[PDB]
C-alpha cells in the first residue's frame, strides 16, 4: 500500500 | 474553499505504467491555500506540478487512487480511482 | 555562510491556519550552498519556494518554529517562533 | 511534534 | 527508455561539502517517463532541478553515489562514485 | 547509509 505526495502553495 | 477547486483529465481516469499520466487543476474560483497531490496504489509515483497541471508516472500496473486535497480537504470528485495498464 | 543569509516577513511572526504565510529570503549577499526551510509545531506544512520567497501552510492553531537553514546551520534569528491563530 | 521541510539548492 | 538519457558533468566525479555540485541531464533523446536523482552517502543531500541540470549539496565529506534513475532504471553509467572532500 | 532523493516527470 504505497503513498507518494507532493505538495504546493496556491496563493 | 476546497469544493471552489476543481481538476479534471485523462490522468484522472486510465495510465499506464511508465508512461506519464496528466491532468490540469482549476484554480481561478479557488482562494489561498495548500494544495496536495497524492498517488496510491501497488507502487509508489513520481508527481510533477507544471490553472495548473500535474504529470504522474507510476510503474507497476494496478489499481490507484489520486487525491487531490485543499487544505486537507478533497476536491469535489476526490479521490479518482485510476486503473493502470501494463506497459 | 549562513550569517550572510537574512529572511524576513510576515510569515515570520504570525499565521492563520489554512491561510498561506509568506516571508523572503536575501540571497544577494551569500554564496552558494543548500537553503533549507522547516516548520515544526502541531501539524504538517505544505511549503513552497517561489532574493526568493516562501510560501507555507499549516492546517492546526498552535505554536510553531520556522527554521532557515544554510549548509544545515540557522541563518540570524533562525528558528523563529510563530503562533498560528485559528481560522 | 511533526516536522516538515522543503530543500533547494542556492548558486 | 532509461539507454535513451545520458548525463554529465563535474558534479558525477567530485564534490567538496557544502558546495553545490552541478551536472546536465541530456533529454532530448529520451521518451517520456519519471525522472529520479537520488544521493547515497555518509550525510543527507539537497537536491534541485534547473536537457535538464541537477545541483546538489551535501554536508559531511566520504563517498557517495548519484544515481539518476529513469522509470526505475540507472541511465548508463548510473551509479557515479563521487568523492566528496572536505570544505 | 543517508539516501536523499528528488524527483520530476520528463513530458
Amino acid at each position: 500500500l504505497f503513498k507518494s505526495a507532493t505538495t504546493t502553495v496556491m496563493n | 474553499g476546497a469544493h471552489k477547486v476543481r481538476a479534471g483529465g485523462p490522468g484522472l481516469e486510465r495510465a499506464e505504467a511508465g508512461v506519464p499520466a496528466e491532468f490540469s487543476i482549476w484554480t481561478r474560483e479557488a482562494g489561498a491555500g495548500g494544495l496536495a497531490i497524492a498517488v496510491e496504489g501497488p507502487s509508489k509515483a513520481e508527481i510533477s506540478f507544471e490553472s495548473c497541471g500535474v504529470a504522474y508516472v507510476v510503474q507497476e500496473p494496478g489499481d490507484y487512487e489520486v487525491s487531490v486535497k485543499f487544505n486537507e480537504e478533497h476536491i469535489p470528485d476526490s479521490p479518482f480511482v485510476v486503473p493502470v495498464a501494463s506497459p
